[PDB]
RNA sequence: GGGCCUGACUGCGAGGCCUGCAAGCCGAGCAGGGGCGAAAGCCGGGCCUAGUGAACCGGUGGUCCCGUGUGGAAGGGCCAU
RNA sequence: UGGUGUUGGCUCUUGGUCGCGCCUGCGUAGGAUAGGUGGGAGCCUGUGAACCCCCGCCUCCGGGUGGGGGGGAGGCGCCGG
RNA sequence: GGGGGGAACCUGGGGAACUGAAACAUCUCAGUACCCAGAGGAGAGGAAAGAGAAAUCGACUCCCUGAGUAGCGGCGAGCGA
């Protein structure tokens, strides 16, 4: 799991805290943390294969923005695209950004 | 079920809402019979049957009164109503939504209990359909 | 203290509030203790009651 | 042993004992409201010396002191446990 | 390993509960299959009685209820054991 | 147009341990050392969806002060606007 290729959304670096005891709003003593340590927290990427001018397009992109793909396909509707590279015609997806 | 019973089922919306100052206009139409006919106005309270401190007790009635300032009586049940008299068939309109209207305001007069003591009360005839109203 | 000798607070009983806390047995006292003592709100002496610590 | 009773008090406390600290101990007397006694008086638990646990965190009952622009509320302080 | 995202179509059996209707409620005196309280001397019929034909049924085996085909003027309660 | 280099400085992505807590795990050391990417003579930041009680101020940076204050904190060691 990566970069999202629509939002740029990177794992981030996040802890995983450890607690024990009954929360003061419960009446008890309070939390004491038993552990710190780091974790990652990955996008929800998935793949997402459109059909654009002929040519198999397919984007790595986070679950959250899957529809912003196919709003970038609406979008190509006016754009010289035949001919081209499955490559070349992402760039051009992806330039509708 | 019978023709009147159901010749009042086409002079009732069973799914429509009322005011108390428009549910007198509508049980006289509802109330016609070759003797005369106590509207009866009945309501679901809101507390618990085994508790021996949330019953309801007392009398009211006034301003005008019963029909034959004719105190009604009002008592609810073993698993929680009221059903009391009367408001019978004319008694004139805008006198019967004034005596309509003294009424639902007594036994809310006489409450701690748990639950909104304000559920459903239907306004019905003698020999008609109910009406939803509002109290 | 013990389970069977427990502590307790006497509640004034006119003003419903804790003034003094103490202990008994209540296997031979396992009635409510009752007392008369000097409530410092009440400025005066009143029955006071046994209430759970 | 028996009557009445709840001082197994509330607000203080001169003065000391002990003592590195922190504690621990004894305490007359003043006021409040009481108990017993005709009264002098005595009564701030128990003949005495063991029967115990500093702070920190938190619970419950008061108080109504603070309340993050203002009124509240959350939360906390104080008294008691 | 549960919930959820990625993750959609159809069908069947289903369930929570919300409302509504039609119904089910038989210890014992007893007309006799009495849910809780209540209003109420009239109600139900040319919106077709009383007995019949197929009964959806339930039923403590006596009974409770509903539709239409036969079907043209009673039944059901007051009273009061 | 990019590529690579530059003592130290700078921003971003990642990120320790000894140690201190006279033991240790939350805490500390410290977002330090270090690795990586990028920038430039500087870099960052920067024209209020701001402060925060002044019915007030008016982009940002930097120094003095506010202040070891407010607070944070196995309410410990310490951290600290
Ligand atoms: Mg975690
Ligand atoms: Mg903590
Ligand atoms: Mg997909
Ligand atoms: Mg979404
Ligand atoms: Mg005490
Ligand atoms: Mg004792
Ligand atoms: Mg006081
Ligand atoms: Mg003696
Ligand atoms: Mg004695
Ligand atoms: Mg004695
Ligand atoms: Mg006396
Ligand atoms: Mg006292
Ligand atoms: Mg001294
Ligand atoms: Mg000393
Ligand atoms: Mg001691
Ligand atoms: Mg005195
Ligand atoms: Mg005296
Ligand atoms: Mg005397
Ligand atoms: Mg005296
Ligand atoms: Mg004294
Ligand atoms: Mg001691
Ligand atoms: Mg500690
Ligand atoms: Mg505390
Ligand atoms: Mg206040
Ligand atoms: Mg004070
Ligand atoms: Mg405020
Ligand atoms: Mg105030
Ligand atoms: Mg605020
Ligand atoms: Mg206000
Ligand atoms: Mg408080
Ligand atoms: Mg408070
Ligand atoms: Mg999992
Ligand atoms: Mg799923
Ligand atoms: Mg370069
Ligand atoms: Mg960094
Ligand atoms: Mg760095
Ligand atoms: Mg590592
Ligand atoms: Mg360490
Ligand atoms: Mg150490
Ligand atoms: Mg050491
Ligand atoms: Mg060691
Ligand atoms: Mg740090
Ligand atoms: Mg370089
Ligand atoms: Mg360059
Ligand atoms: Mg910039
Ligand atoms: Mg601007
Ligand atoms: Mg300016
Ligand atoms: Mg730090
Ligand atoms: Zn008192």
């Amino acid at each position: 799991s990566k970069v999202c290729e629509i939002s740029g959304k990177r794992p981030i670096v996040a802890n995983s805290i450890q607690r024990r005891g009954k929360a003061k709003r419960e009446g008890g003593v309070g939390k004491k943390t038993t552990g710190i340590s780091k974790r990652r927290q990955y996008p929800n990427l998935q793949k997402v294969r459109v059909r654009v001018a002929g040519q198999e397009i397919t984007f790595r992109v986070a679950a959250s923005h899957i529809p912003k793909v196919y709003e970038l396909v609406e979008r190509a509707k006016g754009l010289k695209l035949e001919g081209l590279s499955p490559k070349e015609i992402k760039k051009e997806l992806l330039k509708l950004l | 079920h019978g023709k009147r019973y159901r010749a009042l089922l086409e002079k009732v919306d069973p799914n429509k809402v009322y005011t108390i100052d428009e549910a007198a206009r509508l049980v006289k139409e509802l109330a016609t019979a070759k003797f005369d006919e106590t509207v009866e106005v009945h309501a679901k309270l809101g507390i618990d049957p085994r508790r021996s401190d949330q019953n309801v007790r007392g009398t009211v009635s006034l301003p005008h009164g019963l029909g034959k300032a004719g105190r009604i009586e009002f008592r609810n049940d073993k698993t929680g109503a009221i059903h009391a008299p009367v408001g019978k068939a004319s008694f004139p309109p805008e006198k019967l939504a004034d005596n309509i209207r003294a009424f639902i305001r007594a036994l809310e007069a006489h409450k701690g209990a748990k639950g909104t003591f304000l559920r459903s009360v239907y306004v019905t005839t003698t020999m008609g359909p109910s009406v939803r109203i509002n109290p | 203290a013990s389970e069977v000798r427990i502590k307790l607070l006497l509640e004034c009983t006119e003003c419903k509030r804790r003034n003094y806390a103490t202990e008994k047995n209540k296997r031979n006292t396992p009635n409510k203790l009752e007392l008369r003592k000097y409530c410092p709100w009440c400025r005066k002496h009143t029955v006071h009651r046994e209430v759970k610590i």
